[PDB]
């Protein structure tokens, strides 16, 4: 969760560059990806929690 | 040529037309260089432009923005360099040639069209005069305007 | 390339600047032939006018 306020942070300024244009949409839909991957590494800690 | 002579020409009336050739080349040199330091400050406008929504949020980071914000302040310098640069070379275009900023009444042509003329030449190429004022040197001896001024001690007297 | 928008949209524009500065480059070398064209036409002494030698 403390990746999650990063790499969501990560995506939430991708996004926030292609919005001006900074990135391209790979970079926006890579870090997209690069978020999911952190709810399937998030979603896993909390299942591996319980 | 591009008066007539002996007419009554105001100032500013460009009726000399000097080649403007070579002029014409440095004046799209200049105004090259502006497109040049525009174009490259116009994007560097954009990338303050580009990142000034980025600041306080995430991304920028003050001095990755300041950076930017050298470049834009830096490079619209570059601009006044060159639109200065080209304030010059429009002055060396469009100051071809008639008057000289009095306004009177024009003399000959020294000058006829062909001959080159120089940057600053000895000669003239023609002489504008104003008229309803006109002086008059007059050419006073020594001893008396000695005399006449010793002649306030004793005189003069002079009034208003 | 951005058209679908695969590129950056500032990669483009930092291009675009170095397009059109690079034309404005052109231009500021033309010119600079045009000042040395015109040296051969100073070269070559044209008889400014018409009439007698």
């Amino acid at each position: 969760q403390a990746q999650k306020e990063a790499i969501y942070r990560q995506l939430d300024q991708t996004t926030q560059r292609f919005n001006v244009g900074l990135v391209a949409i790979t970079d926006v839909q890579n870090a997209r990806a690069q978020y999911d991957t952190v709810l399937a590494n998030e979603v896993t800690a909390r299942n591996n929690l319980d | 040529r591009n008066f007539k002579e002996g007419s009554d020409i105001e100032a500013g009336v460009s009726l000399y037309q000097i080649d403007p050739a070579t002029y014409q080349a440095t004046y799209d040199s200049a105004k090259g260089d502006l497109a040049k330091a525009q174009a490259a400050a116009n994007i560097a406008q954009l990338t303050v432009n580009r990142y000034q929504k980025l600041l306080g949020t995430q991304y920028i980071s003050k001095q990755e923005y300041d950076q930017a914000l050298a470049d834009a302040q830096q490079a619209n310098a570059a601009v006044t360099a060159a639109k200065a640069a080209v304030e010059t070379a429009r002055i060396n275009l469009a100051y071809t040639k008639v008057t000289s900023p009095i306004s009177g009444r024009i003399g000959k042509s020294n000058v006829t069209e062909g001959a080159l003329v120089q940057n600053g030449q000895a000669t003239a190429l023609a002489t504008v005069q104003q008229l309803d004022p006109i002086y008059v040197d007059v050419t006073q001896s020594s001893n008396d305007m000695m005399r006449l001024k010793q002649e306030l001690a004793n005189g003069t007297l002079k009034q208003e």
